[PDB]
C-alpha cells in the first residue's frame, strides 16, 4: 500500500471543483447515505466510515450526460475510487449500516462532502499511507441507534 | 462660499405660491440648476436670483450657486397630484458607472413611501443593486448592461399611488463604436474563368445594424448570415462564385453601420 | 408598432449553444422545484403560449438560474438575461385584468425547468425567423378562455 501515498492529488481535485462551480444553485434537496458526525467523532474513522458511501454517491447520485466534461470528470473520480480500495483495510463489519444516516440536502452540500473525502484522504495519506490501516472497531461500537 | 435666501437645506412650499432664490455673494455668481423655463433669472451686482410666480412641482430640484470668479438648496413644491418631477426621460451610461434615475419625490414626506419598478407592476430584476435619494431620485450604482431598461417612480400612501411616466435607461459594456469589419481574403486574384469566395463580416454589440458588400459602386445580393458569439453579434454576406467573368473584376467594399457610424473595407480583385 | 427585423436575428444559435452548454453541465437529480409558468391545458395556441411565457421565463432566469459569479454558467444566464430584455421590443403588450392568467406553478427537475427556457428560446428564434412581426398578435380571446 506504497504506491497509496500519491494517490489522489490536484489533477482530480481541480476537476471536482469546476464540477461544483458548474452547479445551479436552486432549492433543490436530494436524499443520500452518508455518515452521520452525530455519532462519529473519529476523523480517522469517518473517512474510513465514508470511502463505500462515496463510492456508492459517484456510481449512483452523481449521474452527467454522457461525454461531458463534468462526465469524464466523474468517469476519473471514479476510477480513483476505485484505485483507491487498495488503502483502506476492511474492518469488523457486523451491523454493517452502523454509524450510517439518510441526508437530505442541496446537492451543493453532498457534492462538497465528497469535496472533502478525496481532500481529508489526500491530506492523511501524504502524511502517512498507513493512515486508513487503523482498526475502527471500538469507533464504530460507539454509534448507537 | 457664497449665501442664499431664503436658505437653509430644504425648502419647501405649497404650490402657487411665490419663490425667489437670492445668491448674495460678491460681484457676479452663477446658478447650478435643474431649471428653465419654469424659473426667472437675473444675474446682476449682488449676485443672481431666481424667481417664480406660480412655484410648481416642476420647480422640485436642487438648486446650487458658484462664485463665478459653493452653495446649494434643494426646493420640495408639495403637491399631492404629482409625488415626482422627472428632470430627464432618458439616461444613458456605462458599465460599471452610477446612473441616476432623476425621480425627484416633491414631497419629503413622502421619504418612506417609495418604490422603484419595472413597468407594468413589475419588480426590478434581483441583480439590480440600488437605493433612493430624496434629492436625486432612484440611483443605481455600478450598472449592469442587464439593468437597461425603462422604470418608473412610485408612491403608494394608504391606497393612494402615484407614479411617474417611464425613464428609459441604457447601459453599455463600452462606448458605442461602429461595428468592427473583416474582408477575407484582403486580396485576391484567382483568375480562372472560374471558381472564387469573397466573405464580407461584421461585429457589434447589439443586433442593431447592417452589412453589405460592393463590387466597385454597386451593392451585390447575398444572404445574410447571423450569430451571436462571446458578447457579440456577427453578421456574414459571403459571395460565392463559380466561374468568374471579368465584370466580377473590381474594388469591393464591405460596409457597416449602425446607430454611430459607418466602417468600411475595401479588397481588391482581379482575373485576366 | 414596435418590433423591427431585427428581431429575426435577436436570439442566435450562439445563445442555444451556450444554454446547451449550461444544461449539458448540471448533475441529474432527483429533485423537484417550484416555479411560475403556462399550463398548456389552459393556453394551447403556439404564439399566444410564448406571449404569456415571455416574462415568466424572464422572472425564471432571474430567479432561478443562479450560478457562481464568473463561472462560465454565470456569464452565459447574464447573456441570456441580457437577451430577454432585448426581445421585448418584439412582444406587444396585451390586456388582462386576472395578470395571472394562464399561469400556474410547476413542481419540476432543475432540468425540466432548463428544458422549458431552451423550449422557449428555440420556439421564439424560430418563429421571429419565419417573420418579426409575429408576436405582435392579439392574445386577448386566448388568455380570456384561461380557467380558474
Ligand atoms: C469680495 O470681498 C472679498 C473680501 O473683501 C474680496 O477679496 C479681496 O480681499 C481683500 C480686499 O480687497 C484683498 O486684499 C484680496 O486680494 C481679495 N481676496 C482674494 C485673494 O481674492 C473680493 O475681491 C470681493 N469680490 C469681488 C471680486 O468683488
Ligand atoms: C400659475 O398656475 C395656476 C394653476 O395652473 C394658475 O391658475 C390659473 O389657471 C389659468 C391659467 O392662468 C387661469 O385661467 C386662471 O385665472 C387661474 N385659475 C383660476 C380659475 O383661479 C395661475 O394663474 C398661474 N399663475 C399666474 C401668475 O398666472
Amino acid at each position: 500500500s506504497e504506491h497509496c501515498s500519491h494517490m489522489i492529488g490536484n489533477g482530480h481535485l481541480k476537476v471536482l471543483q469546476q464540477l461544483i462551480d458548474s452547479q445551479m444553485e436552486t432549492s433543490c434537496q436530494i436524499a443520500f447515505e452518508f455518515v452521520d458526525q452525530e455519532q462519529l467523532d473519529d476523523p480517522v474513522c469517518y473517512l474510513k466510515k465514508a470511502f463505500f458511501l462515496v463510492q456508492d454517491i459517484i456510481d449512483e447520485t452523481m449521474r452527467f450526460k454522457d461525454n461531458t466534461p463534468n462526465a469524464n470528470a466523474t468517469e476519473r473520480l471514479q476510477e480513483l475510487s476505485n484505485n483507491l480500495n487498495s488503502c483502506f483495510t476492511k474492518d469488523y463489519e457486523e451491523q454493517n449500516k452502523a454509524c450510517v444516516r439518510t441526508f437530505h440536502e442541496t446537492p451543493l452540500q453532498l457534492l462538497e462532502k465528497i469535496k472533502n473525502f478525496f481532500n481529508e484522504t489526500k491530506n492523511l495519506l501524504e502524511k502517512d499511507w498507513n493512515i486508513f490501516t487503523k482498526n475502527c472497531n471500538n469507533s464504530f461500537a460507539k454509534c448507537s441507534s | 462660499a457664497p449665501v442664499i435666501e431664503p436658505s437653509g437645506p430644504e425648502l419647501v412650499v405649497e404650490p402657487g405660491e411665490t419663490v425667489t432664490l437670492r445668491c448674495v455673494s460678491n460681484g457676479s455668481v452663477e446658478w447650478d440648476g435643474p431649471i428653465s423655463p419654469y424659473w426667472t433669472l437675473d444675474p446682476e451686482s449682488p449676485g443672481s436670483t431666481l424667481t417664480t410666480r406660480n412655484a410648481t412641482f416642476k420647480n422640485t430640484g436642487t438648486y446650487r450657486c458658484t462664485e463665478l470668479e459653493s452653495t446649494t438648496i434643494h426646493l420640495y413644491v408639495k403637491d399631492p397630484a404629482h409625488s415626482w418631477n422627472l428632470l430627464a426621460q432618458e439616461v444613458t451610461v456605462v458599465e460599471g458607472q452610477e446612473a441616476v434615475l432623476p425621480c425627484l419625490i416633491t414631497d419629503p414626506a413622502l421619504k418612506d413611501s417609495v418604490s422603484l419598478m419595472r413597468e407594468g407592476g413589475r419588480q426590478v430584476l434581483r441583480k439590480t443593486v440600488y437605493f433612493f435619494s430624496p434629492w436625486r431620485g432612484f440611483i443605481i450604482r455600478k450598472a449592469k448592461v442587464l439593468d437597461s431598461n425603462t422604470y418608473v417612480c412610485k408612491t403608494m400612501v394608504n391606497g393612494r399611488e402615484s407614479t411617474s411616466t417611464g425613464i428609459w435607461l441604457k447601459v453599455n459594456r463600452v462606448h458605442p463604436e461602429p461595428p468592427q469589419i473583416k474582408l477575407e481574403p484582403s486580396k485576391l486574384v484567382r483568375i480562372r474563368g472560374e471558381a472564387a469566395q469573397i466573405v464580407c463580416s461584421a461585429t457589434n454589440a447589439e443586433v442593431g445594424f447592417n452589412v453589405i458588400l460592393k463590387r466597385g459602386d454597386t451593392k451585390l445580393e447575398i444572404p445574410l448570415n447571423s450569430d451571436f458569439q462571446d458578447n457579440y453579434y456577427k453578421k456574414v454576406r459571403a459571395l460565392s462564385l463559380n466561374a468568374v467573368d471579368f465584370q466580377d473584376a473590381g474594388i469591393y467594399s464591405c460596409v457597416a453601420s449602425n446607430d454611430v457610424g459607418t466602417r468600411t473595407a475595401t479588397m481588391n480583385f482581379q482575373v485576366v
